[PDB]
């Protein structure tokens, strides 16, 4: 039963689509997470001064 | 495979010691396999695979 359940779950996941999705997400964030967070803080300051 | 045993664990590792004929009331037993298999099967079986 456990093997059947794992097989049912694994047929749903497609390596091709999962691979391209994860590749896009990793290229999206690679080396820019700290920059993105600092930008969110900067935008917080900008909005606090603009509103 | 198996080969059970019983381990006496003391974090302090010092102080007073047990005397012959005494009893150790504090005990622990492993998590057991059958409940773990049941939990794994039930956790995986509720995921909606078509939604995945």
């Amino acid at each position: 039963t456990l093997f059947e359940t794992i097989t049912a779950i694994s047929e749903q996941v497609d390596p091709i689509k999962l691979n391209e999705t994860l590749t896009a997400a990793a290229q999206a964030l690679d080396g820019l997470g700290d920059k993105f967070g600092r930008s969110i803080v900067d935008g917080n300051a900008i909005l606090a001064d603009v509103n | 495979v198996g080969e059970q045993f019983i381990d006496l664990t003391s974090d302090s590792g010092g102080g007073a010691y047990f005397q012959p004929g005494d009893t150790i009331t504090k005990a622990t037993v492993p998590a057991e396999v059958g409940p773990a298999l049941d939990a794994a099967e039930k956790g995986l079986a509720v995921l909606p695979k078509e939604k995945i």
